């Protein structure tokens, strides 16, 4: 339970996670929020722990506001990466954790390429285009690399990814109610439907 | 010289302080009250204050138990924070030891508060004389609180303004008042003859009258309006 | 000499004069007026205009302290900040306690002991707050085990009540007014024509409502602050009532 | 007077302990830092020389606080020690957190923050420091500001201080060439250093001196403080010697 | 190891009135199969129309009686002698009792007393902060007995009327002080026969707007 | 066991003659799950190069830690940081922390440049001198790495006859445990100049 | 416990029982478990019962200076996301919260939101909250129309109270009825579950299995 996917294409990143919240064996809805922006052209999707993710996303999300609007320019996908890894890194030596796994999903314009990190719940940033965490990993690892194609476009990673969103369903008895898919470009960051 | 009128921390040439000297002199502009007492009874007779007629008059008399109460002349701020002490110290005794604070023992505990200010050089030093009645099992005591911390025993004293007239009341009538155990009616009439003195271009009204009693068989009660206007 | 420059240095008089001066900025500050009746208090203020720019009418100097409690104030409004944010948290934090409300003459109290930090610490009050407050407030509400209250809150000794006072630079004039002319037959309606009546007389510009401000506390009501057309409704009946007799 | 705190205004509502530590600049040694597109020169003058000073295998007034920003001193050289470590302090820590070198409007921006803060709070002197901030960041490129005593930044092309600013600043910006070259500032700085100087033939081991460059060993950024023979280069050219 | 806390029995009842209002408690004491006390009670006065029992762990109950007995006079001092309402009391016990919901306290208080509409009120409390308005509660050990007893004759609950078979339930009727005196008598009784922690004597506090009274009733010693 | 056997991962280092080869792992897994087959384990401040073994946080939090001590160290020196002076610093700044010890086994190497003698050093989790001037293993595989390299070695080496020995090393040892491999990369250091070789091995 | 609540257009229907349960014995049969948080916000109570109480009448504090302060009526949002921070430093405590903010202003919309210990807080349209929240949510999510009259809300909420009631083994009591409107919570009423339960029997034609 509770599931974020990642591909990085040649001009945009796509992150996905799941709609579904699960707190005791209750559903609580079939629509929630578990992605949240940190600036209009950097997105955070995060899974994790029992009720440390909403504490951890507004968080994280806020500090990297403050950066962006201190310096009056949105601080780079690199620069954002290792201030978020860091916080977890200090929380695991700290008398209380926090254990949120996160994708940072950006698009650098400082050097143009789009960028997607790994960053772990342990609080470990590792660059991989095919980042993934907790039980999505394990099916998309290998999913996403084979179809893989060394050039991508925003097309291309799209109807991939649907594909390995329907594999999950299939041999997980779990339920995300869809996923949604948020697309980050240098034209910011928006929601597109998919299955 | 008077270079000492500004240190709190350095004694003057006579071995005084000009601060702890001027804090009588607070007393003095501040407002009347005239206390006595009898083995099985304690009264305060304080003189309530306006600055005009759509005022609704200053309490002089706070209650600080069911049994112990103060009236003060001076410095009302100074006068709040003694007075904030004063309770946590009795209701301290009535907690942990099942006990009522002696008139003296509380007196010995103020004493040192006030010297403190003295020592230091950080907040004000007092500047407020409190008249303390209570009843403790060595009956009811009469101590005269000074922001020195000189507590004094005594059958009846006063302090205020004009404060010298009752000292005047209070020595020609010192046995009678002894003598008188039970009447809370006769100990209550003693200190309005008492005050009356002590003014000058002033006379009392019902609404300037505030007595405060406490004793054997008495409880700890304050008679205001008809119930002071029968002692007039 | 070394009696203005310290706050542990008494003088002759057995005084503070950090205490002594904090008066006279209230009478620096523009002037208030409260009258109780037995209908509901009334309170009311005086702003200036020295520019057609000045936005009188979307700052306040009339506050609602709780739901039944209003305050009007006089002087820097630097001292009334951390004076009326100190005195929103004592009603809020009673209804909190006791689940009833806070009584008038126990919010006066908590608002002097504030009052009452002119330097660094003490014995038996930790001092954190290094001047004088050169502001006061008139404390107006309504507990039921009395009735209505009118409190003048003093920064320089104890609380005081009355039954009308005035504070500011017209509190003089007004204060020997309010003596000749309240009176416990007056009802809702004729106090607020007092209020206008002594204010206009020590203001130095006309009666008008950009520099004005009635209100009343009606428990029955609750705490109102009121309109600017029933004001200058009010300016008008006040002259008529006058031009007549 | 007010002197004896610094929590007290005179009446320009300024303080007069501002104004004292502006005059501690101008009686310590003269201080340029010429940017130009291709490099930034940081440049100092020692106040001190004896010949049995050891001043030739050695800087005093010129530190680097990490591998892309130097700065140069001018004021008390007992003021400057404690400010340049906490400046130099702070930069790890941005490389710590944010995996990259600080921009220079911030480090300076922290450093100005501070002697405000000795300003605002105690009677604890202002810290009377000019220090010529020359710096890199892929945001604004080559960055050129100084700090004030005061404690406020301003950006620059070309800055003087140290003493007899007035004199150096109309002299800076009359020969200013609008595209600008490193060795030109090079050139430019040695000038202008030699006027203000009390002595007449300036030289190498009266010299401190640091040029930044990407312009040549391109897409990385060498900060080289020079050696005192090649000092004695660029003042041969300058027909000083 | 240690462990502080610990149980020494007792069972209590309020019950409002419609003028008066009544609590009630056992005299005896208990540690494991022994008996402290014969003759000590756990209804307590402090005074303005408020007796109070806190029964259950009797160190528990000692403390914050006391306590509450000390913030009783803190609001003569703050507020001038006014009288802290028995309602307004209330809110004040769960914040006491919240305050200690950081080293729990086993007691289940009621409080018991008459309120300004001249009727009564019991307000009965959790033993880590919370409470609700109640016409009839039972704390302490034998609470499970006197419950279906209580709603049945004080409520009218689970009651009907004849010739209608169920279709007309059995509204409530005006209690009286002699019908609920008679009730906690044989109440009380009740619980000496079938229960083990409650037993020797009975105390019955009674709150009037004419003060506080006593009624004694004595119980078997089984 | 430890955190350190969980995440894995080897970084060895040799000494041969006036040289050094410090080589690693590109293998980084979290547990069963693989998470990057491209996470090199060398870093390096100055000539001192610093691998880093353990749980993924700690390579990347401590490599952030050591160089900003190495950094005002340099500056204020101004020379080079020296892996004999670095052994001193690697063992103090984990033990600092006791009560909550870092869960690593670094390996220093460097060559000093005030003898150039090579020097190798090997630590645990709160780290000790541990002097060699054969070999310095650490890792999950380390106690087959241990008598592989002792197996392989023969004193007093050439730049190049280093590179094979820790290469053939590397390759069965990293390749025959589980949560090691999937890559290797090799760093030769002759003196001053580094020459990188990329092991061609198999995906582990 | 079972406490449920569901905007509509008209409002929000909060339906509730009364039935407090410790151990396999009941504690009490009335409890009021709205707690009224001021006269536009209502919570609720289940979980801890002091929990809820105190922290909600806190939050009572915090919105009562939040108006005092500005002068602006609080936001449902604002509220929520306050106890958020409030029970995560109380985490690790003990502590419990399972309480639902509803309210309905002219700025917002009709809106609820969940508050979990957990430093939780997630966005809804229905929520249920309890041990029982699981037979409320069956119930109610089949039956649940946006459009939707007050008297058949108030009707939907009643028979999701009488059927979670009915086969829960915590739950019944009293059915406590209050409709949030923009001028707040408004009192619909207490019907005792025991007579209510027949009179729907009937009228539905459900629960089968007894005849009275």
């Amino acid at each position: 339970m509770d599931i974020i996917l990642g591909i990085r294409v040649q001009d945009s990143v796509i992150l996905a996670s799941s709609k579904a919240v699960t707190r005791g064996i209750s559903v609580l809805k079939d629509s929630d929020d578990k992605t949240r922006q940190l600036s209009p052209h950097t997105l955070m999707s995060f899974a994790g722990e029992a009720g440390d993710t909403v504490q951890f996303a507004e968080y994280i999300q806020a500090n990297i506001q403050l950066y962006s609007i201190r310096e009056d320019y949105e601080l780079s996908p690199q620069a954002v990466s290792s201030f978020v890894r860091q916080e977890l890194a200090k929380s695991i030596r700290s008398r209380r954790p926090y254990q949120v796994n996160v994708l940072i999903g950006g698009y650098d314009k400082k050097k143009n390429k789009p960028e997607l990190y790994q960053i772990d719940y342990l609080g470990t940033k590792v660059e991989l285009p095919y980042g993934a965490h907790g039980y999505s990993g394990f099916y998309t690892f290998s999913l996403l690399d084979h179809h893989y194609r060394p050039d991508m476009t925003t097309e291309e990673g799209l109807d991939l990814l649907k594909l390995c969103v329907q594999e999950l369903e299939k041999r997980m008895p779990m339920d995300f109610k869809g996923v949604i898919v948020k697309i980050v470009d240098k034209d910011g960051i928006r929601q597109v439907d998919d299955f | 010289r008077n270079n000492y009128d500004g240190d709190t921390v350095t004694f003057s040439p006579t071995g005084r302080l000009f601060q702890v000297e001027y804090a009588l002199e607070a007393i003095k502009q501040g407002s009347v009250t005239v206390g006595l007492r009898s083995n099985t009874h304690a009264v305060l007779v304080a003189l309530k204050r306006n600055a005009d007629e759509l005022s609704s008059y200053q309490k002089k008399i706070i209650k600080c138990d069911e049994h112990m109460g103060l009236s003060l002349a001076g410095l009302a701020p100074d006068a709040r924070v003694l007075s904030n002490y004063l309770r946590q110290q009795c209701n301290y005794s009535s907690l942990v030891f099942n006990r009522k604070l002696a008139v003296e023992r509380a007196g010995h505990l103020l004493c040192d508060k006030a010297q403190k200010n003295t020592q230091s050089y950080g907040g004000r030093p007092y500047g407020v004389g409190l008249l303390i009645i209570g009843y403790d099992k060595s009956g009811a005591h009469l101590l005269e609180f000074q922001p020195s911390g000189n507590v004094t025993e005594l059958y009846g004293t006063a302090i205020g303004a004009r404060s010298q007239g009752a000292k005047t009341y209070l020595e020609r009538t010192l046995d009678t008042f002894i003598k008188i155990d039970g009447n809370p009616d006769e100990l209550i009439k003693a200190g309005v003859e008492a005050i009356s003195q002590s003014l000058r271009d002033e006379s009392l009204t019902v609404d300037n009258l505030s007595i405060a009693i406490v004793g054997k068989d008495t409880p700890f009660t304050i008679y205001d309006g008809e119930a002071v206007a029968k002692y007039i | 000499s070394e009696y203005d420059r310290g706050v542990s240095t008494f003088s002759p008089e057995g005084r503070l004069f950090q205490v002594e001066y904090s008066l006279e900025a209230i009478k620096l500050g523009s002037t208030a007026i409260g009258i109780a009746t037995k209908e509901g208090v009334v309170l009311g203020v005086e702003k200036r205009a020295t520019s057609p720019l000045l936005e009188s009418d979307s700052i306040e100097k009339i506050v609602e302290i709780d739901r039944h409690i209003g305050c009007a104030m006089s002087g820097l409004t630097a001292d009334a900040r951390s004076m009326i944010e100190h005195a929103r948290t004592a009603a809020v934090t009673h209804n909190l306690y006791y689940d009833e409300d806070i009584n008038v003459e126990s919010l006066t109290q908590s608002v002097c002991d504030l009052a009452l930090r002119f330097g660094e610490g003490a014995s038996g009050e930790e001092r954190l707050m290094s001047r004088p407050f050169g502001v006061a407030l008139l404390i107006a509400g309504h507990d039921a085990d009395d009735g209505y209250q009118l409190f003048h809150a003093e920064p320089s000794g104890t609380f005081y009540r009355y039954n009308a006072k005035a504070i500011g630079s017209g509190s003089e004039g007004a204060q020997a007014e309010l003596l000749n002319e309240w009176h416990s037959s007056l009802t809702l309606k004729e106090a607020e024509l007092l209020v206008l009546k002594i204010l206009k007389q020590v203001m130095e510009e006309k009666l008008d409502e950009n520099n004005a401000q009635l209100s009343c506390i009606t428990k029955q009501d609750g705490f109102k602050i009121y309109d600017n057309e029933k004001t200058a409704e009010l300016i008008k009946e006040l002259k008529e009532k006058e031009a007549a007799e | 007077r007010y002197d004896s705190r610094t929590t007290i205004f005179s009446p320009e509502g300024r303080l007069y302990q501002v104004e004292y530590a502006l005059e501690s600049i101008s009686h310590a040694g003269t201080a340029i830092g010429i940017m130009a597109s291709d490099g930034i020169v940081l440049a100092a003058e020692r106040k001190v020389t004896s010949t049995l000073l050891e001043q030739d295998t050695s800087t005093e007034k010129l530190y680097k606080l990490n591998d892309k920003i130097a700065v140069a001193v001018a004021g008390l050289t007992a003021d400057a020690e404690i400010l340049i470590n906490t400046a130099r302090i702070h930069a790890q820590n941005y490389l710590k957190t944010y995996n990259e070198d600080i921009p220079v409007e911030i480090l300076v921006r922290r450093l100005s923050d501070i002697k405000q803060g000795y300003t605002q709070h105690g009677g604890l002197r202002p810290f009377g420091v000019s220090f010529i901030y020359a710096g890199y960041d892929d945001r604004y490129g080559y960055q050129l500001y100084t700090s004030n005593p005061s404690g406020n930044y301003t950006g620059w092309k070309a800055i003087s201080v140290g003493a007899n600013t007035s004199a150096a600043q109309t002299l800076l910006q009359m020969d200013y060439k609008d595209d600008m070259k490193v060795d030109d500032a090079i050139e430019l700085a040695l000038k202008t250093l030699s006027k203000t100087t009390d002595s007449s033939a300036l030289t190498y081991d009266r010299l401190e001196f640091a040029t930044i460059r990407k312009g040549a060993n391109d897409g990385e950024v060498y900060q080289k403080i020079f050696k005192p023979q090649e000092i004695k280069d660029i003042l041969v050219k300058t027909g000083i010697t | 190891q240690f462990n502080p806390y610990g149980d020494n029995g007792g069972t209590i009842l309020g019950i409002a009135g419609e003028d008066f209002a009544v609590l009630a408690g056992d005299t005896r004491n208990i540690t494991d199969y022994s008996i402290n006390s014969r003759y000590e009670p756990k209804v307590f006065d402090c005074g303005d129309n408020i007796v109070m029992s806190a029964n259950g762990f009797a160190a528990d109950g000692d403390a914050l009686v006391k306590r509450f007995k000390n913030s009783v006079k803190w609001y003569h001092f703050d507020h001038n002698d006014k009288k802290l309402s028995i309602n307004s009391a209330a809110r004040n016990i769960q914040h006491l009792l919240y305050g200690k919901r950081f080293f729990p306290y086993y007691v289940h208080t009621i409080i018991a007393g008459l309120d300004e509409d001249g009727k009564g009120a019991v307000y009965s409390f959790d033993p880590v902060g919370s409470y609700e308005r109640e016409q009839c509660r039972a704390g302490g050990a034998a609470a499970s007995l006197i419950m279906p007893f209580l709603d049945n004759q004080v409520n009218f609950k689970n009651q009907y009327e004849p010739g209608t078979n169920g279709k007309v339930k059995k509204p409530l009727k005006y209690l009286s002080v002699e019908e609920v005196i008679k009730l906690v008598r044989d109440s009380f009784t009740s619980a000496t026969e079938r229960h083990i922690q409650v037993g020797d004597g009975l105390e019955i506090l009674i709150v009037t707007k004419d003060g506080v009274r006593k009624e004694f009733y004595e119980l078997k010693r089984d | 066991s430890d955190p350190s056997s969980i995440n894995g991962g080897i970084v060895v280092a040799m000494t041969g003659k006036d040289c050094v080869a410090i080589a690693c792992d590109l293998r980084l897994g979290s547990q069963s799950l693989g998470v990057s087959n491209k996470f090199e384990k060398i870093f390096h401040y100055g000539h001192v190069f610093l691998g880093i073994t353990g749980l993924a946080t700690d390579v990347t939090t401590l490599n952030e830690m050591f160089r900003y001590k190495t950094n005002l160290y340099k500056l204020k020196e101004e020379r080079a940081i020296e892996p004999e002076t670095f052994t001193q610093l690697v063992s103090s700044s984990l033990y600092e922390r006791r009560f909550g010890p870092y869960f690593v086994g670094p390996v220093v190497a460097g060559i000093n440049s005030k003898s150039g003698k090579p020097f190798i050093a090997g630590f645990d989790l709160i780290g000790c001198i541990d002097e060699a001037k054969d070999f310095i293993v650490s890792g999950t595989a380390s106690d087959q790495l241990f008598g592989m390299c002792e197996s392989l070695y023969e004193p007093n080496l050439e730049p190049e006859d280093l590179f094979e020995t820790i290469s053939q090393a590397l390759l069965n040892a990293a390749d025959r445990d589980a949560l090691s491999g999937w890559g290797a990369v090799v760093y030769i250091i002759k003196k001053d100049e580094v020459v990188k070789r990329y092991l061609k091995m198999r995906q582990d | 416990t079972t406490t449920l609540a569901f905007r509509f257009q008209g409002g929000i229907i909060v339906a509730v029982d009364s039935r407090a349960t410790a151990g396999n014995w009941v504690a009490s049969q009335t409890v009021k478990k709205v707690i009224e948080i001021n006269p536009f916000l209502l919570g609720t109570m289940a979980g801890g019962a002091a929990d809820c109480q105190f922290w909600e009448t806190w939050l009572g504090s915090q919105c009562r200076l939040h108006e005092l302060r500005e002068k602006e009526r609080i936001s449902v949002a604002a509220a929520s996301k306050i106890l958020s921070n409030l029970v995560y430093q109380y985490k690790g405590a003990g502590l419990s919260m399972g309480t639902m903010i509803c309210g309905y202003t002219r700025k917002e919309g009709p809106t609820i939101y969940y508050v979990d210990s957990d430093g939780t807080r997630l966005k809804g349209d229905i929520f249920c909250v309890g041990s029982g929240q699981t037979f409320a949510y069956g119930v109610l999510d089949s039956n649940y129309k946006w459009d939707l009259s007050v008297e058949d809300a108030l009707y939907l909420g009643k028979r999701s109270i009488l059927a979670a009631a009915h086969r829960d083994a915590y739950s019944g009591g009293s059915v406590n009825l209050y409709h949030v409107t923009e001028d707040g919570w408004i009192y619909h009423g207490n019907h005792d579950v025991g007579e209510l339960f027949w009179k729907v029997k009937e009228e539905e034609g459900s629960f089968n299995n007894v005849i009275g």
